[PDB]
RNA sequence: CAGAUCUUGGUGGUAGUAGCAAAUAUUCAAACGAGAACUUUGAAGGCCGAAGUGGAGAAGGGUUCCAUGUGAACAGCAGUUGAACAUGGGUCAGUCGGUCCUGAGAGAUGGGCGAGCGCCGUUCCGAAGGGACGGGCGAUGGCCUCCGUUGCCCUCGGCCGAUCGAAAGGGAGUCGGGUUCAGAUCCCCGAAUCCGGAGUGGCGGAGAUGGGCGCCGCGAGGCGUCCAGUGCGGUAACGCGACCGAUCCCGGAGAAGCCGGCGGGAGCCCCGGGGAGAGUUCUCUUUUCUUUGUGAAGGGCAGGGCGCCCUGGAAUGGGUUCGCCCCGAGAGAGGGGCCCGUGCCUUGGAAAGCGUCGCGGUUCCGGCGGCGUCCGGUGAGCUCUCGCUGGCCCUUGAAAAUCCGGGGGAGAGGGUGUAAAUCUCGCGCCGGGCCGUACCCAUAUCCGCAGCAGGUCUCCAAGGUGAACAGCCUCUGGCAUGUUGGAACAAUGUAGGUAAGGGAAGUCGGCAAGCCGGAUCCGUAACUUCGGGAUAAGGAUUGGCUCUAAGGGCUGGGUCGGUCGUCGGCCGGCGCCUAGCAGCCGACUUAGAACUGGUGCGGACCAGGGGAAUCCGACUGUUUAAUUAAAACAAAGCAU
């Protein structure tokens, strides 16, 4: 996806209420490749590249493309590879408590979804762009305001 | 165009109620036909003189026009 | 010696202008203005780069025209499912198709057995 | 090797940007370019396509990996620890 | 005027060292000459697989040397042809004479001992 | 009114003065004419020299286009001419574009704001769909058979935004010959094609024609009853001429960058022969020069491409490219399938065109005839197109109209001579409105106050030397030296050159011009971020003419006897192209040698002066359009 070091994928899913394929683009986690099944919901168990709603996974389990509040469809740790980190739930309140990639940790409802697994593309900024234009053609992609 | 390789064809494309004209023409050698019809020049390469005096007659109205050559 | 011209009125070398070159009996050489060459399919599997056999690779509109044995191949799934697919997905699809149905029927057993 | 001797893939580049940076890149741009063994076939053909993709040459696969190779270190030890959350979320 | 300076180009003149200003690449280049090479001696190189003068093991070898240049044209290909596939044949020659005595000798040597089993 | 650098109008001296100098160049004869340095024809000498002083277009101009005529005015001299002036004439489309589609964006209703013209906003706080298959009923119509048709209802439909936005993007299908004073894919002649209609079926062919049983008849065959038929071939890729089908769902085409390599095809060039016409023949030249074809759309076939199938299973690993690359996830090897087919033959097509030689129409015919449009070969050549395969990205490189294939089976159809359907199979009929269409496209028709050395988007692109679209000379084509001529040859200029001896002594300063300048062969330092410095520096050679050596393609395998028409198909018998030889063609190249020249030889043109240090900025890049091109800004890197 252009003017991103995070490439989406894909996922076809199916209407159960209709009949039609439905298609989507999340921020693709890593290891994810072509013709994988990924599942989506609150019993689908733990492996990466899955979504399921932080309270129903354990504590310590690494989250990417966190949502904010219960249904806006991710927010949060979704750069070119960063990821929120669960610590401790709260089944009472029904809360949740997240390490956001800068460090500030987050009281987090519970119920929000988050794709497991780092996302793809990180490491990005280990390579010295080098030159001028390499920062030209790079900042022309995205909102045109370089030099 | 069209080429067309029997004789038998010659007059299912020339006995047609639409058909316009025949143009039988003496190239060099051989004998060219050529009935004009609606969307085609149905053209019968013949190659025999002493078949197209055969040919000349057997048109189906007594039209042999016109001819050039 | 060439002293060549657009024939028409466009004047820049865009992609809607090229052309080739031909000699009419009156010996001139002049330009004719060539059709764009179309591409045939590519698989509805998605995964396979090869482009389709069997079916005539024309521009988009004239398939208006064509007849249907040129469009396709007799094949099921034809000139949807690649040729290579055809001997791929074709094929890749039974194998999926029948045995994975069967796996239900195993799993349908050793459920319903207890 | 014979024809330059220590410079590398970043000779392409000649005297400029310095000595420091050059070497920092001779680290990335052998990792990145490099042919992979792609893990579904078996066959050295997995080349990266663009940032973070990366496509097979024979299964016809891509896979989402690091930006400047198959696969970053932290990237393999989260997937090392949700192997070892998924039993002890389920005993 | 133009062909009669051509028809001594071809033969040698007007073409020295003072009327030449193309670098040494320019007048002739070393990608097609190099490449007019090696269609000449992988062409000779299959012409004699087929032909059954050299075998498959050696279209090999000989494909792999000539892709490092150490056959320079044809004639030297033609000729270190003629040496190998000489050499290979005597060598032949002294090892198809080597075993077929050394067996000869060992069966005749197993039909020996048979006659003597048999006679106590 | 004497004035105000007064307002408007007018006229002088300057002054018959400055000036009519950017890009080589004109001359002789003739014609109309009152008149000729300039107009027109002819002869000669020159240039623009295919990145044009050429042949066409888009913006823009708006009648400048073409013809007849004029000598007021303008064309900075003149003019018999004009871009001027006065009369007339000219722009022909289903297929060339516009219109259709969406792009960055623009925009209205719903909503919100606003004293207010109005504004924000584009799915956003909206009852946003006006359409369809079938079905039940009422109801006409015309052979109220049957179907075309109509109103109510039942069902079905996502509303994912009205409209606008490209004469270069997307977007079906037209080519050849001729024709006028100006128009020609537009007109005439001749060949084709797309779309739409087909309604009572305009006609053929297809779905459509079986089997058993019982009758009789020798049989040919016919007699009758059931039940079938919405098509066949190939193991496979797939093929055949059509081969029912909706709501709904899936996918494809439209539909993707830049660069490098290689190969196929074609146009141009080149070489060798035949012809036709030509310039030279003072002497030589089987002579040098022009000319030597076939459209669209079908049909057949060469030629490229395949990540398409089948047999079989490969390490004493192979095959294979200029580089690669691929292989038990099935190599080589044999057989097949598909796609592209701009190429060749053929229908069009020799009738037409073209080159010559000859008649008739004394005249205005687009007339009549003889001959020909033939046979070859090379290529790292150039241009255009097609197809493989790599490289580069923290760049991944357009949307929609439209058209298509697949799945699924709601429905239709007839009961044994015929249906319903043809993702039209071959034909046949009818229709294709509307607007642009001349010309220039630039040292003259455009913008700069003009016939201004400025500026303004593209296509076509010959021969020679040469690395080359460099520079220079020539052919097709074009022109009269760019708002004038004549006579001389002073100074000062402006633009070019050379100069004895010294060589920066000149000057703020080597400012200016001057040396070096290509290529082959030798040789190459301090420094260094080890890539560079480097064409470092510094040497030698270069002409002609005659030779030498080396670097390649295509073809090949026997007397003998009978049969078949030592020559050949066949047999049997032999040969064993056995070391790899023999014959025919074929392109430019590279190294060496002899001889010769008033030692000249990258002989015009094109083509770097070097070395040792200091200061500044890392570099490539950018800027003060019209005095400042930098040490200024940017910049990757570092850090808040
Ligand atoms: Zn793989």
């Amino acid at each position: 996806d252009p003017g991103r070091g995070a490439p989406l994928a894909k996922v076809v899913f199916r209407d159960p209420y209709r009949f039609k394929k439905r298609t989507e683009l999340f921020i693709a986690a890593e290891g994810i490749h072509t013709g994988q099944f990924v599942y989506c919901g609150k019993k689908a168990q733990l492996n990466i590249g899955n979504v399921l709603p932080v309270g129903t996974m354990p504590e310590g389990t690494i989250v990417c493309c966190l949502e904010e509040k219960p249904g806006d469809r991710g927010k949060l740790a979704r750069a070119s590879g960063n990821y929120a980190t669960v610590i401790s739930h709260n089944p009472e309140t029904k809360k949740t408590r997240v390490k956001l990639p800068s460090g500030s940790k987050k009281v987090i409802s519970s119920a929000n979804r988050a794709v497991v697994g780092v996302v793809a593309g990180g490491g990005r900024i280990d390579k010295p762009i080098l030159k001028a234009g390499r920062a030209y053609h790079k900042y022309k992609a995205k909102r045109n305001c370089w030099p | 165009p069209r080429k067309i390789e029997e004789i038998k064809d010659f007059l299912l494309t020339a006995r047609r109620k639409d058909a316009k004209s025949v143009n039988i023409k003496k190239n060099k050698d051989n004998v060219k036909f050529k009935v004009r019809c609606s969307r085609y020049l149905y053209t019968l390469v013949i190659t025999d003189k002493e078949k197209a005096e055969k040919l000349k007659q057997s048109l189906p109205p007594g039209l042999a026009v016109k001819e050039l050559k | 010696v060439q002293r060549l011209t657009y024939r028409r009125r466009l004047s820049y070398n865009t992609a809607s202008n090229k052309t080739r070159l031909s000699r009419t009996p009156g010996n001139r050489i002049v330009y004719l203005y060539t059709k764009k060459v179309g591409k045939a399919p590519k698989s509805a599997c998605g995964v396979c780069p090869g482009r389709l056999r069997g079916v005539r690779a024309v521009r988009p509109k004239v398939l208006m025209r064509l007849s249907k044995t040129k469009k396709h191949v007799s094949r099921a799934y034809g000139g949807s499912m690649c040729a290579k697919c055809v001997r791929d997905r074709i094929k890749r699809a039974f194998l999926i198709e029948e045995q994975k149905i069967v796996v239900k029927v195993l799993k349908a057993q050793a459920q319903s057995q207890k | 090797a014979k024809r330059t001797k220590k410079v590398g893939i970043v000779g392409k580049y000649g005297t400029r940007y310095g000595a420091s940076l050059r070497k920092m890149v001779k680290k990335i741009e052998i990792s990145q370019h490099a042919k992979y063994t792609c893990s579904f076939c078996g066959k050295t053909k997995m080349k990266r396509r663009a940032v973070g993709i990366w496509h097979c040459g024979s299964c016809m696969k891509t896979v989402a990996g690091g930006a400047w190779t198959y696969n970053t270190t932290s990237a393999v030890t989260v997937k090392s620890a949700i192997r070892r959350l998924k039993e002890l979320k389920d005993q | 005027r133009c062909r009669k300076n051509t028809l001594a180009r071809r033969k040698g003149r007007h073409m020295g060292i003072g009327k030449r200003k193309g670098t040494a690449n320019a007048r002739m280049p070393e990608k097609v000459t190099w490449m007019r090479r090696m269609r000449i001696l992988r062409r000779l190189l299959r012409r004699y697989r087929e032909s059954k003068k050299i075998d498959r093991h050696m279209y090999h070898s000989l494909y792999l040397k000539v892709k490092g240049n150490v056959f320079k044209n044809k004639r030297i290909l033609m000729e270190h042809i003629h040496k190998l596939k000489a050499d290979k044949a005597r060598k032949k020659l002294l090892a198809d004479q080597a075993e077929a005595r050394r067996s000869k000798t060992k069966e005749a040597r197993k039909r020996r001992e048979e006659r003597l089993q048999a006679k106590k």
